[PDB]
């Protein structure tokens, strides 16, 4: 069970840790988050009370180093940093714990929600989508654009999601125009799975990461990527049986976790109606179709 | 974006463009079977690909053999149209290739865009105009070459005959659209108007009769009268 200490909390802020969130008051004696489960990526995220604009946050994995948060009054945000001195860090955490200045990661023993949302998500893949190689952790915010959004403008601050475009030479073999457009199995299985992702686990990891950036930061380009990766599977007549069964589980937990009040902006009517009711896989996502019909029958 | 009444002069500028109409590609007669079910029998069709500035018509005849053993023919028809338009563009010298292709029906947009991925600088556009190119098979000489075809064939016409010697492209297109709108609304009456006087003939190398400038005004007037009558009936107004 690992710890992310905070130097201080000089500005009033809502702090998220995965699917949980806590309000901290200006200059409240808050010194961090303890009992963070080992074995998963985590995201620690922030929304300032005085500017509900720019949700921002940090993806990290406590197995990769000792990380803490410190407010920067110049750049006006909570920053993640690595402490390289193991003994200084252990001594900081033990003191803050002794003074009970830390909130406990509030996991219910029964509750597999975070595992279910991050099953395929790996820190090493996050660090290739979010390029800042001198840090072991990854910054994301509401405003960062994707490589695909930038093609259609600062490359260093981009989300380098895999570009998916149904009307592209990559998607459409010369001589198989109609076949490849109406059945994307070639594009899914040869170009994306065998070619780029290497396996379905890396594909699911990117899909799950795109969803979590859409949900936690309202990142519009992440939402586009999540829907494109769903639509590429649902629009393929030929998908391995294990991939369809896993996709149904992935999407079920994503729809279950989504705030009820955000379904209007985070869910694309066209993609979901097409995926559940028209596509090749219309009958392959039983769990997802049932939660969508009971939670968001308006969208459909 | 979409071609409409606001950007109509763009048709007659010096940027090569083609209209593509796919409404006569897949043609059927619906009939009863011996068992009293319904079946279709395909007949020969055509892609209507027209340069509105020059009058050059690329009539690609679609022989019924292309449908043999295929499913979802109304869907395939859009993709076959896009395949043949793409083949036509690649067959043209670079300086003759269009800068824009305008499809008369929005369902042609995705099929043509995917077939033309190799031509990213050719714009594929819809139109808000309701163009009467479905009536192309009311032109006797175009109907005759489609129905007689025994294999896939491309036939080149000038749909304006020699009109551009006397009138602008704008006026030639307006005359063509009026003739086709008349033929589409009341084919029998339109064809009566065009041939009633036996002294005015169709040259062997033409589609329409050899009207003088004065006779075209009379004809055009008779076509407008035909269209308004039919309209009063359609709507009871």
């Amino acid at each position: 069970m690992n710890t992310v200490p905070f130097t201080s909390a000089p500005i009033e802020v809502t702090i998220g840790i995965d699917q949980y969130s806590f309000n901290v008051k200006e200059n409240q004696p808050f010194h961090g988050i303890k009992d963070i489960p080992i074995g998963h990526v985590h995201v620690i995220h922030f929304q300032h009370a005085d500017n509900s604009s720019m949700r921002y946050g940090y993806w990290f994995d406590c197995r990769m180093g000792n990380f803490y948060i410190q407010y920067d009054p110049k750049d006006g945000l909570y920053k993640m940093m690595e402490e390289r001195d193991g003994a200084k860090f252990e001594n900081i955490v033990h003191n803050f714990k002794e003074r009970q200045m830390m909130v406990s990661y509030p996991k219910i023993d029964e509750d597999d929600t975070w595992y279910n949302l991050t099953e395929f998500v790996q820190m090493d893949k996050i660090r290739k989508i979010v390029r800042k190689d001198e840090n072991q952790f990854s910054y994301v915010d509401s405003s960062m654009t994707t490589v695909q959004e930038n093609e259609l403008s600062d490359p260093a601050h981009s989300l380098n999601y895999t570009v998916i475009n149904f009307k592209s030479r990559e998607a459409i073999r010369p001589g198989h125009e109609m076949e490849d457009f109406l059945d994307k199995s070639y594009y899914l299985n040869t170009v994306m799975l065998q070619g780029i992702f290497k396996n379905s686990s890396n594909y699911f990891g990117e899909l799950q990461f795109a969803f979590l950036n859409a949900m936690f930061f309202g990142n519009y380009g992440s939402s586009l990527q999540w829907h494109a990766m769903i639509e590429l599977i649902c629009s393929s007549a030929t998908v391995p049986k294990h991939m369809l069964d896993k996709l149904d589980e992935i999407l079920y937990y994503q729809i279950k976790t989504l705030p009820e009040q955000y379904s209007d902006i985070l869910l694309n009517e066209r993609v979901w109606n097409i995926c559940l009711y028209s596509s090749f896989q219309k009958n392959s996502l039983h769990n997802t179709e049932k939660i969508m019909e009971n939670k968001y029958p308006e969208l459909l | 974006g979409a071609m409409n009444s606001s950007n109509y002069a763009e048709l007659f500028n010096n940027d090569i463009k083609l209209f593509v109409d796919d409404t006569n590609v897949y043609r059927v007669t619906v009939h009863k079977t011996f068992e009293g079910n319904v079946a279709t029998k395909a007949i020969n069709g055509c892609i209507f690909t027209l340069n509105p500035k020059t009058g050059h018509l690329f009539l690609k005849i679609i022989h019924t053999s292309v449908w043999a053993g295929q499913k979802r023919l109304s869907q395939l028809a859009k993709w076959k149209t896009a395949e043949e338009v793409s083949a036509l563009v690649r067959s043209l010298p670079k300086e003759e290739q269009p800068k824009q292709i305008i499809v008369t029906r929005k369902a042609m947009l995705d099929p043509l865009e995917v077939h033309m991925l190799d031509f990213p600088n050719i714009a594929i556009r819809p139109t808000e105009l309701r163009l009467p190119f479905s009536a192309a098979m009311s032109i006797d000489k175009l109907s005759d070459v489609v129905m007689k075809a025994t294999e896939p064939q491309m036939v080149l016409f000038n749909i304006y005959d020699d009109w551009l010697d006397r009138i602008s492209s704008y006026t030639a297109f307006s005359r063509l659209t009026l003739l086709l709108r008349a033929l589409k609304t009341n084919e029998e009456s339109a064809k009566m108007i065009l041939l009633s006087d036996p002294t005015i003939t169709i040259k062997s190398y033409h589609l329409w009769p050899s009207f003088t400038d004065e006779q075209w005004i009379t004809i055009e007037s008779q076509m407008r009268d035909l269209i308004l009558t039919e309209y009063g009936r359609k709507y009871n107004v």
